């Protein structure tokens, strides 16, 4: 019976110059998980374990600096949530002396103002991602037939770790929630033209406006996580003798796919609670709309 | 451990404030500090998350603010239900959190009173049993808790010192006690023993000796 | 939303105790969970943290390499196991929930369970007197080294009850409790009236009477 939105962490933004995803939940960067996976490789790769020193000094700095960067946007985040709470509750909307179509544009102005803060405060941090990746690519080189027992042992464990995520359960959740949302936007198009109840219908139209944004993010991760699952499984189905140059390309293959897997799984569980909370608002509003 | 006052005092309808200053990487770096209200037996509930915003159930009286490495909680229009222990919590970093020491917010129900301290030397019956224990009585003090420190001869002690929480007497004033266990050989070697009692900014101490 | 935790009362020193926090009323598998303990004297402190899956488990540096944390999403419980206990960590362990408003706050807390670390068996209290000291004067009756709680202390078999104060018990480093019962009396009439404290430790069938004179 929830009527207001407490959590608005479903907002994310990708940088335009270089394409990186910034989520409000830690670690904020999918690359940080890729950095966290190299510690498992370094412990099992060879006697060289110098990454344990860079993981505690350089990797945590990026994570800690990014968490601060997201924390600077509290003023933007609280002001965005304020516009979201107003346009959702008619009891909180009838207090102000402004119209819905008048302050519905103020929402978009602040919605993008907050997303700009998530990127600008992390723009200085994205440079360290390319600086750490080069450092990882530099420290790993220290032969024409390097071993591969560790590479394939990771793929065998990833497939078991992939089954921990309910992908088939998340996929069916979309097609039923998406069609139910399309049936909701269809009903208001025929009631708003025959029934004169503008104040309540505006909240249902606004809630559906944000629902499409979260469905987009919930879908966008589902295929990208699926693409990682489908590729990591493809590397297993498709040696024991590899050069050291391809070993850097081989570790980046499993590293980029698994870091995307864990980062997308972090967004999906968050966007799941966001979608259910949005549906509870539009479900209990139909009881008041009728 | 973040540092906040030991006790704060306010009258019904008055406004008080609480400082919270830990380290430079804890508070002033993240803007993720938070405050929690802890009743004696009940579970602690969240009053203010982030720097200045409040959950839905929190009244308008509680205010959140922060500057530099010092976070501050403000309670305006005090009511008798506001008497509790308040802790600040800042995000430490690398998936870790740090809590504050705590402040005993006490609504003023009566004029304040300073403690009466009596130190008891070890009982002769206890000395014959190869044991020794000092007792520092603290009674008739209001409001809130009290700080207790022990020193042997002229130097402070930091071993075997146990202290109780204040407790309401028959009257509304509180009472507490402090104990110091030591070997009977240590009781005869040291020149004296002391008990420092600091309440509401005023330190009172009493000493005994064999 | 309710967080119910269960913990043992007594634990021997250097032994392990498991603490379970049962969650309900909300989706336990989607929220993070935190542990918070509070010593009887000091305030509460952060202990550890788990993600919703259990893939990320972290703890404070003070209890690092000593406390193990895990969660069972199917059984909807939060698990904390502390090994090699020391008498300094006996605390009320609270079960904290990750906030709905954000991952940097705690929304719903647990009631907290008391965990005491004492390896000693049931022992009888030695009752030593506190001679009157000027202040009116104050004379006390010290009850020390008893296990377990509680002891009943009445003065003069209930004859006098004014000015009496029986404090709560403490947990010494040896795991035994101590307690002092103090009475405040006008100093002009202390040599004309004697005082006796009745200490009754029921678990040990111990009944002690102690005359208090300077």
């Amino acid at each position: 019976s929830t009527n207001t939105t407490d959590n608005i962490d479903y907002f994310d933004i990708s940088d335009e110059s270089n394409y990186y995803l910034i989520s409000q939940l830690r670690p904020h960067f999918s690359n940080i998980y890729f950095f966290d996976e190299f510690k498992r490789y370094a412990s099992y790769h060879t006697e060289i374990k110098r990454y344990e020193d860079i993981h505690k000094t350089k990797v945590n700095s990026l994570l800690n600096e990014a968490s601060r960067a997201i924390g600077i946007c509290n003023r933007a985040k609280n002001t965005v949530k304020g516009l979201i709470n107003i346009l959702e509750n008619p009891q909180k909307f009838k207090t102000q002396r402004e119209s819905y179509d008048v302050k519905l544009r103020q929402y978009e102005e602040k919605k993008e103002a907050f997303r700009g803060c998530l990127l600008n405060k992390n723009r200085k941090n994205l440079d360290q991602i390319k600086k750490i990746n080069n450092e990882i690519r530099d420290l790993l080189e220290k032969s024409q037939d390097c071993q591969t027992n560790v590479y394939f042992d990771m793929i065998k464990i990833y497939l078991v770790d992939f089954k921990k995520m309910p992908y088939e359960n998340y996929d069916t959740f979309i097609k039923q929630y998406k069609n139910s949302y399309l049936s909701g936007v269809d009903m208001i198009r025929k009631i708003e033209k025959q029934i004169d109840n503008p104040v309540t219908i505006n909240a249902i139209k606004f809630t559906q406006k944000e629902m499409g944004y979260i469905i987009d993010r919930f879908e966008y991760h589902l295929q990208k996580v699926k693409h990682s699952i489908d590729q990591v499984t493809a590397l297993s189905d498709g040696p024991k003798q590899v050069t050291k140059n391809r070993l850097k390309e081989y570790y980046f293959n499993i590293g980029n796919y698994y870091s995307i897997f864990k980062f997308g799984k972090d967004s999906l569980n968050m966007l799941n609670k966001a979608l259910i909370h949005k549906e509870k608002i539009v479900h209990n509003l139909l009881g008041e709309l009728f | 451990a973040l540092t906040q006052p030991r006790s704060v005092s306010g009258s019904p309808g008055q406004s008080v404030t609480i400082s919270c200053t830990g380290t430079s990487s804890d508070v002033g770096f993240y803007n993720f500090v938070s405050w929690y209200q802890h009743h004696p037996g009940k579970a602690p509930k969240l009053i203010i998350y982030d720097v200045s915003e409040r959950p839905s159930g929190v009244p308008d009286r509680f205010s959140g603010s922060k500057s530099g490495n010092t976070a501050s909680l403000s309670i305006s229009g005090l009511q008798p239900e506001d008497e509790a222990d308040y802790y600040c919590c800042s995000y430490a970093g690398t998936y870790t959190f740090v809590f504050g020491s705590g402040t005993k917010v006490t609504v003023l129900g009566q004029p304040k009173a300073n403690p009466t301290v009596t130190l008891f030397p070890p009982s002769s019956e206890e000395l014959q049993a190869n044991k020794a224990t000092l007792v520092c009585l603290i009674s008739d003090f209001y409001p809130g808790a009290v700080t207790v420190a022990w020193k042997a001869d002229s130097s402070p002690v930091k071993a075997g010192v146990e202290t109780t929480t204040p407790s309401k007497q028959s009257n509304n004033k509180y009472a507490a006690s402090s104990y110091l266990s030591l070997t009977p050989e240590q009781w005869k070697s040291h020149r004296s023993y002391s008990c420092q009692v600091t309440h509401e900014g005023s330190t009172v101490e009493k000493t005994v000796a064999p | 939303v309710q967080l119910v935790e269960s913990g043992g009362g007594v634990v021997q020193s250097g032994k392990s105790l498991r603490v379970s926090c049962a969650a309900s009323g909300f989706t336990f598998s989607s929220y993070g969970m935190h542990w918070v303990r509070q010593a009887p004297g000091k305030g509460l402190e952060w202990v550890a943290f788990i993600s919703y899956d259990g893939d990320n488990k972290y703890s404070a540096d003070s209890v690092k390499g000593r406390l193990t944390i895990s969660r069972d999403n199917s059984k909807n419980t939060l698990y904390l196991q502390m090994n090699s206990l020391r008498p300094e960590d006996t605390a009320v362990y609270y079960c904290a929930k990750e906030s709905n408003y954000g991952e940097n706050a705690f929304d719903i807390w647990g009631q907290g369970t008391m965990v005491t670390v004492s390896s000693a068996s049931t022992k009888g209290p030695s009752v030593f007197p506190l001679a009157p000291s000027s202040k009116t004067a104050a004379l006390g009756c010290l009850v020390k080294d008893y296990f377990p709680e509680p002891v009943t202390v009445s003065w003069n078999s209930g004859a006098l009850t004014s000015g009496v104060h029986t404090f709560p018990a403490v947990l010494q480093s040896s795991g035994l409790y101590s307690l002092s019962s103090v009475v405040t009396v006008p100093s002009s009439s202390l040599g004309t009236q004697t005082y006796i404290c009745n200490v009754n430790h029921k678990p040990s069938n111990t009944k002690v009477d102690k005359k208090v004179e300077p």
